[PDB]
């Protein structure tokens, strides 16, 4: 089945991992800017979000896109060499 | 913040700059030990070294690219052409020395080091010094051409 | 942010010429006023010092440019529908010469309507529009008529937009200085979406129609493009993977689309061009890449980059403060942006010209020699002109907009403090290249004249092999299977694989060998380019001051001299350095196009027989004859000019007439270049005397042309004559053979 | 419009109109009577 | 007041004066900075109101004939879906008392009269009640608010006598208009991908929600 | 003007090790870039002093290896020295 297939698992894992990293301060965000030394500096975006940590709709879209890109790359790379 | 390029000797109003190409310790050491920059030595001896080095080199191109390169007379013709070029260069040096310097005048070389110490000006910038330099250069150039020809065509050394 | 109705629409300013300038609006005391009117027409900076007004003026003129381009495209499409033999050519591309222009019989000029095949009489065109339309799936003239109508409508829309955004709603200065948003939109939307849309068109229209055409089907029996969309069964018959729909795309089962998305490489044997499936895959990948790249710069949502922040962080122990301050210069000066964009566009045009000949992207383009030659030469000339304009506007920026008190930048300051070393090193490099490139040709000429062929630099006596380029050719020829396992054939046939593609008895492409002559000609190219770069960079770097004239910035950007003092100061302005670099650009491009023409006619182009033996046009004489100047004079200029000088009485007589006309125009320019103003002003005084005698002296006093105007007229006529002569020679030579 | 009439009397527009009419007249004259080498009347 | 996807920029100019205002403007299209052209707060509100009214007229119209055909009240030759009633002749055509291109001209002329008068009142308030127009200019004077003209013609029943009731009714109008625009977009894209009328789509979904669904339709 | 490089020779070892460690992974059909370069070096020493031919694979491996090595050395110098100036 597609639902239990490896592609489903890999893509869901990548998307959830990127969304987790964005929300819990392990990646850049509308409220967290990387400096030259790869250190996150606090920022105010002016966007009401209704979330305790400040996580915006724009953060969510960006983190989902990054997760999907990584998942697609991994899935195709594994499919090429016959691993999946 | 650290900066590499600096004005020449710290004076920003003289038309030059100090770069790694000009003021590196290795480069500074290498240039100071060439015969043309030994201001405290007899000009004859520096001229002999310069002539030896320059005459030794000239043999190769004339020998290898000359009109008689593919014949049994390659080496002799090349060496003779190199000797002729050395003679022409000696004539040029003599003419320049006659034109530029006047007998009895003091030297026009600078007498200040980069650190401000006073030094004796170079004697190469006088008529007598340039004449000695030219006579050393001619004798050195002829000797170098002869040595190169001897090594290449009297001893069957495994060259190339 | 816009302004409502800033400038009234009226005809009042039309009746007062020179209204844009205070000096010009006074009136024509002399004839210099008329010339001053046209030279300063588009210099918006001199008109007003307000940046917002200049930006508003600049924005509207681009709409007029787009309208003119759309009108030109509409005309090109209409002439193919009404005055062409496209439908006859579509049934036999190899035996019919394309034609889209016809002439009225008036003074005997109907002789220009020579035969071209397909029962048509007209002028043969070399723009390559037929191949473009064929690759798009266009079959009938109705589609071309519709395209022309649409282009006319778009031209009208562009004109209306140009009027509107200047007279009804003009954007504010803050709108123009939003570079992050402009970059994001131009990357993601203008380029990425355009590439995606073209990929979709190629997938749904070009592939099936071109497959039907390549199969040999009559163009009138091919189904219409919309039938492939409404009837998925037809596409499934052509491509079985279309039966699964878009399900493989969303399940990451992309391998199912391998039928129409390939990575083959090489050329299509039937048509002699690139595979269209490769082009569709290329456009899809490029669209994805540009769509991703358009999300880099920061906007209202906080995520992204700040260009100023990126610039400020790049500094080193050799450069001091680095790129800090470059953001303010490039957001307040129109000239610097224009110079940068002109340089990049010219380089891109030259790259495009080089790339289109070795990887022919259109069907039946490689075997149409005239189209290939024309496209190469056209794009080379365009690139050269744009590159020269880049330096011109860089000098203009240096003269006008440079202000260290408010716009300091460390990188620009450091360049200006050691310009003598740069110029001296470039001078030495130019002298060395000139001695060691052109001198080898003179040595060859002397040795050949003296009767000593064994002392020449040639493939038989003294070889100068370009071993670096041969290594690159070998590396690219063996790439498939080693460093590019996914490729089937090499990127181009010129790398030296050993295969030959022949279409209709002619040679399309084959490996191109390199030898002693290529070494010499490449170093000639390097020498000419280096000299041109010397003249332009000297002109830019010494625009403000020098040891000769310390106050040069006060005299302006375009002034003739500073008098006969200091031994003489003719041609010290930055304008004169562009005037002198135009001549060297012309020289370099002429040499490049001559090299291309001779090499193609000698080693590539030709006819193929049944047994497989190739007979090139000139018989492979480039290797042994091009190593001397006498060879270029005899076997290239003397031999290949017989077509243009014997064209009288045939359909090619227009080229013969243009040959002599361009000769006359070129020679006519030397009067303005070798003479000076004072003679002509003194001569006019005597002519005015006799007009006063007969009461016919004009109230607008005649004046001789200025020093700058004379220089400009001379260079313009010189370039026009030379380029037109070469154009006529090339076309007359290549259409006949 | 007075200003529109003024713009039609400027030198380039007037010269263009005059030369266009002149060229048309000459073209029609050479179309009606082609290949004139002598004045036969 | 309740808020819906509000931001610091959007709340600086959406202070609650307009009816049905929740501070929703992520793109900042109604920012009063440098208003010009058609991007202007007043024009945007007027356009929203007019589009809502027209969509509300259209949303019920595109489905009223279809449901009565399946209810057996109107003849089956008139119970056509909205895309086979003459709007798109390639999809289907119905023969009326005049050819379609002839009806278009009459519709164009009448709508031109009405819309030109509306626009000229927008430009110059109270201008339409001045020049003689068959004696109908007495009631077409407007009220100074372009979106709510009132009067004996546009407010016959005299509803909204009280200002609080008028505000509540304006809010209800805005909500219903937005819902109707959403329904019209649903009409279009449902017709695109299913190829059959929206009422039949609803009946299909009601018959079996799992086999007749987006997962099975796309 | 003296000691312009701010000499720190630890960079040479760190850069060399940080290039030799990842480049030794045999991801190229069971072979590594360093391994391929070393085998090419061994093959071309069998006909000393005759130089490698134009069609030999030695030049490609040489250039590709030294590109990465020089990148590692340059970035190591920049990183070591830049820690104290920023
Ligand atoms: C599990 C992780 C993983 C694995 C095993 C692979 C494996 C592979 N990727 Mg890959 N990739 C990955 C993650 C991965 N990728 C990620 C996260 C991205 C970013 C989206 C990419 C983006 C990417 C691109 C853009 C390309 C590859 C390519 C390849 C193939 C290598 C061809 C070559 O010589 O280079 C190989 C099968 C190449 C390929 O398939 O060409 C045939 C290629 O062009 N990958
Ligand atoms: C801007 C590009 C452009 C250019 C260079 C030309 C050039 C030409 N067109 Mg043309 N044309 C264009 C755009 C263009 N057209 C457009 C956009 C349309 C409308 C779609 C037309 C429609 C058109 C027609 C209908 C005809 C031409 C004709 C001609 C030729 C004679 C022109 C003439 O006698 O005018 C004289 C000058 C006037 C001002 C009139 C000439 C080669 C004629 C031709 O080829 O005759 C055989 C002809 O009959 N053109
Ligand atoms: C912007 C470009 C564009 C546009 C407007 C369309 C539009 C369309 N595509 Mg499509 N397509 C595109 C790019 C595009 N495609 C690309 C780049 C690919 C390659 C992956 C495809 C592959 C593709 C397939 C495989 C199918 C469509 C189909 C369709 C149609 C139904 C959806 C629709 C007309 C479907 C179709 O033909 O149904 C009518 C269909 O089966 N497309
Ligand atoms: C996108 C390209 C672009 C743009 C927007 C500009 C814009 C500008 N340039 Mg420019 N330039 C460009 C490319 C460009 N350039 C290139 C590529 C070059 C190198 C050749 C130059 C070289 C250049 C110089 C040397 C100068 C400018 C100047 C200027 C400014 C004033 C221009 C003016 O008044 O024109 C006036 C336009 C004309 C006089 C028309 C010229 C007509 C040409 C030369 C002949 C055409 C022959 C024609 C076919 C015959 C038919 C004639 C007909 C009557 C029958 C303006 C800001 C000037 C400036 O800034 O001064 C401070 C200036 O001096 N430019
Ligand atoms: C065909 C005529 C001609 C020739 C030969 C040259 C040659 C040259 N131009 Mg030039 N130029 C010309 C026309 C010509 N130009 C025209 C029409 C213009 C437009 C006004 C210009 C504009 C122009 C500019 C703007 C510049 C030059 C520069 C240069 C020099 C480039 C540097 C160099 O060493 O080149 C190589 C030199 C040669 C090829 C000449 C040597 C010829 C061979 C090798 C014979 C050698 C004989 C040998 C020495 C023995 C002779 C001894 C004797 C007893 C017989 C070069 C000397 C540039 C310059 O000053 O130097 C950087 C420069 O900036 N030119
Ligand atoms: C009505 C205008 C007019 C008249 C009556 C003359 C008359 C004369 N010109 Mg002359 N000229 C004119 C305009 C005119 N010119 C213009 C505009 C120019 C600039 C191109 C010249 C340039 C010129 C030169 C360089 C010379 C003369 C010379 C002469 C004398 C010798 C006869 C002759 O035909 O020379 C030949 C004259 C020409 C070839 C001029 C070209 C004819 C132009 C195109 C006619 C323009 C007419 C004008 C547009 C009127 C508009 C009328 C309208 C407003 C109603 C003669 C007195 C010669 C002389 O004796 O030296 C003093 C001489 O060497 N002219
Ligand atoms: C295709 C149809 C057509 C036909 C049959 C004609 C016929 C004629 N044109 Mg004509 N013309 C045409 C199309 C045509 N034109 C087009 C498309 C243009 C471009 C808009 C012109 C522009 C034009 C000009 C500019 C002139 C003519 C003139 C003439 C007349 C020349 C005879 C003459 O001078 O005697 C005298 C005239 C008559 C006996 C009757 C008129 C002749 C009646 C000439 C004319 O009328 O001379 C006065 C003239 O000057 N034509
Ligand atoms: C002063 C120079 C000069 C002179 C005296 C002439 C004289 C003449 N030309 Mg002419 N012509 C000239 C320059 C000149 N041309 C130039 C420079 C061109 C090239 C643009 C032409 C192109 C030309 C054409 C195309 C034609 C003439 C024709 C004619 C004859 C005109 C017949 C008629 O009724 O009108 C006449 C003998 C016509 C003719 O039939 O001559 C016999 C004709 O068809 N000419
Ligand atoms: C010399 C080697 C090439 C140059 C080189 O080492 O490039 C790099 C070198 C040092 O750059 P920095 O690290 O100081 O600055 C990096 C820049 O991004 C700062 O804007 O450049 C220079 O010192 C100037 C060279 C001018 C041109 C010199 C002649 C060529
Ligand atoms: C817990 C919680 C939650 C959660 C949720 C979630 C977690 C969700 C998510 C989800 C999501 C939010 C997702 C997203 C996504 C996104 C995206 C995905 C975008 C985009 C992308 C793209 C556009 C791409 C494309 C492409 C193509 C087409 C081709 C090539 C490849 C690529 C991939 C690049 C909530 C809130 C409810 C509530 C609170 C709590
Ligand atoms: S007038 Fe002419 S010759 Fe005299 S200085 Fe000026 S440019 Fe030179």
């Amino acid at each position: 089945d597609f639902i239990g297939s490896s592609t489903n698992l890999i893509m869901v894992t990548s998307t959830t991992l990127m969304l987790f990293a964005g929300r819990f301060g392990l990646a850049p965000s509308a409220n967290r800017k990387a400096t030259a030394g790869l250190r996150l500096e606090a920022r105010d975006s002016g966007l009401q979000t209704g979330d305790p940590a400040g996580f915006t709709l724009a953060d969510t879209l960006a983190c989902g896109t990054v997760g999907h890109i990584i998942g697609v790359g991994v899935v195709l790379g594994l499919k090429n060499i016959g691993a999946i | 913040t650290f900066q590499v390029v600096q004005p020449i000797n710290g004076d920003p109003f003289i038309g030059s700059l100090e770069t790694p190409v000009t003021s590196s310790p290795l480069i500074a050491w290498y240039l100071s030990n060439l015969p043309g920059y030994r201001t405290a030595v007899n000009p004859l001896l520096r001229g002999v070294e310069v002539g030896l080095a320059h005459g030794f080199f000239l043999v190769g191109p004339f020998v290898k690219a000359g009109p008689l390169r593919n014949t049994a007379y390659a080496g002799s013709a090349g060496s003779l052409a190199a000797a002729g070029l050395v003679v022409i260069l000696s004539m040029c040096l003599t003419i320049y020395g006659i034109s530029s310097f006047k007998e009895g005048e003091p030297s026009i070389a600078p007498s200040l080091t980069l650190t401000g110490r006073k030094k004796q000006p170079d004697q190469l910038q006088t008529a007598d010094g340039w004449a000695k330099f030219t006579g050393g250069f001619f004798f050195g150039g002829i000797s170098g051409v002869t040595w190169a020809y001897f090594l290449l065509y009297v001893l069957d050394l495994p060259y190339f | 942010l816009v302004d409502r109705d800033p400038i009234k629409t009226s005809f009042e300013e039309w009746a007062k010429p020179g209204h844009f300038s205070r000096t010009i609006a006074k009136g024509p005391d002399t004839t210099t006023w008329i010339w001053n009117l046209h030279a300063d027409a588009h210099d918006f900076d001199s008109h007003t010092s307000d940046l917002e007004e200049i930006s508003r003026k600049v924005f509207s003129a681009h709409f007029g440019q787009l309208s003119i381009i759309f009108l030109w495209l509409s005309g090109m499409y209409f002439h193919g529908a009404r005055f062409s033999n496209y439908e006859a050519w579509l049934s036999d591309p190899t035996h019919i010469g394309p034609s889209a222009q016809v002439v009225w019989p008036i003074v005997g000029q109907e002789i220009l309507n020579g035969d071209v095949g397909g029962g048509f009489r007209g002028i043969q065109i070399t723009s390559g529009f037929f191949q473009i339309w064929r690759a798009s799936g266009i079959t009938s003239e109705l589609q071309l008529y519709c395209t022309a109508i649409g282009a006319l409508v778009f031209a009208a829309l562009m004109l209306f937009a140009g009027w509107f955004h200047y007279h009804k709603a003009a954007p504010k200065l803050a709108w123009f200085q939003d570079v992050e948003s402009m970059l994001n939109h131009h990357l993601a939307g203008l380029l990425g979406l355009g590439s995606l849309s073209w990929a979709g068109h190629q997938v749904h229209v070009s592939l099936p129609i071109n497959q039907f055409l390549n199969a040999g089907v009559d163009p009138k029996e091919i189904p219409l493009p919309h039938e492939f969309i409404l009837n998925r069964d037809l596409l499934a018959q052509l491509y079985p993977s279309f039966a699964e729909g878009a399900t493989p795309f969303f399940t990451l089962n992309w391998s199912k689309y391998s039928e129409f998305l390939t990575f083959r490489g090489g050329l299509d044997p039937v048509t002699g061009g690139l595979w269209l499936t490769d082009i569709a895959h290329h456009h899809l990948a490029i669209a994805i890449l540009f769509l991703i790249a358009g999300h880099m710069y920061r906007t209202n949502w906080g995520i992204g980059h700040g260009i100023k922040d990126i610039l400020e962080a790049h500094k080193g122990p050799f450069t001091g403060q680095g790129h800090k301050g470059l953001y303010e210069i490039l957001t307040t000066s129109w000239h610097a942006q224009l110079s940068l964009n002109l340089a990049m566009l010219g380089s891109l045009t030259i790259i495009v010209a080089h790339h289109m000949y070795s990887m022919p992207p259109y069907p039946y383009l490689a075997t149409d020699y005239a189209t290939q030659l024309s496209l190469f030469t056209h794009h080379m000339w365009i690139g050269g002109f744009l590159i020269v304009g880049a330096a011109a506007h860089a000098a203009i920026f240096m003269v006008r907009d440079y202000d260290p008190t408010n716009r300091y930048n460390d990188l620009l300051d450091r360049v200006l403090r050691h310009r003598d070393a740069i110029i001296s090193h470039l001078n030495w490099v130019c002298i060395f290249l000139g001695f060691h490139s052109f001198g080898l040709y003179i040595h060859n000429d002397t040795m050949s004249a003296l009767g000593r062929p064994q002392d020449m630099f040639s493939d038989t006596a003294i070889q100068l092999q370009p071993v670096f380029a041969q290594w690159i050719q070998n590396t690219h020829a063996l790439a498939p299977g080693v460093t590019a396992p996914g490729e089937t054939a090499s990127t181009s046939l010129t790398w030296g694989g050993g295969e030959l593609v022949a279409v209709g008895g002619k040679v399309a492409l084959l490996p191109i060998p390199l030898g002693t002559a290529d070494f010499l000609v490449h170093h000639i190219h390097a020498f000419t380019i280096h000299v041109t770069v010397l003249i332009l960079l000297k002109g830019v770097l010494f625009a403000r001051s020098s040891r000769l004239i310390p106050d040069k910035a006060n005299l302006g950007f375009r002034f003739p001299c500073d008098g006969p003092g200091r031994g003489g100061t003719c041609q010290v302005s930055a304008w004169d350095h562009v005037f002198l670099g135009l001549f060297w650009m012309y020289n370099a491009i002429s040499v490049v196009i001559f090299h291309f023409s001779w090499k193609m006619q000698s080693d590539v182009w030709g006819s193929i027989s049944d047994q497989g033996v190739v007979t090139h046009i000139t018989g492979g004489n480039f290797a042994q004859s091009s190593i001397t100047i006498n060879g270029w004079l005899r076997d290239f200029l003397w031999a290949q000019a017989s077509q243009v000088i014997q064209s009288y009485g045939s359909s090619l007589s227009a080229y013969g007439l243009f040959f002599l006309g361009a000769h006359f125009v070129w020679a006519f320019s030397l009067m303005f270049l070798f003479s000076g103003r004072g003679y002509w002003q003194e001569l006019i005084e005597s002519i005015v005397w006799a007009h006063n005698k007969l009461k016919v002296a004009p109230a607008t006093q005649p004046r001789a042309l200025s020093i700058i105007q004379g220089r400009a007229v001379g260079v313009t006529h010189y370039l026009l004559g030379g380029i037109a002569t070469t154009w006529a020679f090339f076309l007359a030579r290549i259409i006949a053979v | 419009m007075r200003d529109l009439k003024t713009y039609l009397s400027v030198a380039p527009v007037l010269s263009t109109l005059w030369f266009g009419s002149l060229a048309g007249l000459l073209i029609e004259i050479n179309r009606l009577f082609p290949d004139a080498l002598t004045f036969p009347f | 007041r309740p808020l819906w996807f509000a931001s610091s920029q959007s709340l600086s100019y959406l202070d609650g004066s307009l009816p049905g205002d929740y501070g929703f403007d992520p793109l900042g299209l109604s920012d009063p900075e440098g208003t010009g052209g058609f991007i202007e707060p007043r024009w945007l509100a007027y356009g929203e109101i007019i589009n809502g009214r027209f969509a509300m007229l259209g949303a019920a119209g595109a489905i009223a004939p279809e449901i009565l055909g399946k209810a057996g009240l109107i003849p089956a030759e008139t119970a056509l879906p909205w895309f086979q009633t003459g709007v798109i002749p390639p999809a289907g055509t119905y023969t009326y008392w005049a050819d379609n291109y002839t009806l278009f001209v009459l519709e164009m002329a009448l709508m031109g009269f009405a819309e030109h008068r509306r626009l000229q009142d927008w430009y110059n308030p109270g201008s339409m009640g001045k020049q003689y127009f068959l004696g109908l200019e007495k009631g077409l004077a407007g009220s100074g608010n372009p979106a709510y003209p009132g009067g004996p013609f546009f407010n016959p029943l005299g509803f909204g006598k009280d200002e609080k009731s008028l505000k509540e009714l304006k809010l209800k109008e805005v909500k219903n208009g937005r819902l109707a625009m959403l329904a019209i977009l649903g009409y279009f894209i449902q017709g695109l991908v299913t190829g059959v009328g929206p009422y039949q789509n609803l009946l299909d979904h009601l018959a079996d929600p799992v086999n007749n669904n987006v997962l099975t339709s796309l | 003007e003296r000691n312009w490089l701010r000499r720190d020779l630890n960079v040479v070892g760190f850069g060399l090790i940080g290039w030799l460690a990842p480049s030794s992974i045999p991801a190229i059909n069971g072979k590594s870039l360093t391994g391929l370069f070393f085998d090419s070096i061994g093959t071309e020493l069998a006909h000393f002093p005759t130089p490698p031919a134009l069609t030999s694979q030695f030049w490609l491996w040489l250039v590709t290896w030294h590109l990465g090595l020089f990148l590692c050395l340059t970035f190591g110098q920049i990183g070591f020295k830049g820690r104290t100036e920023d």
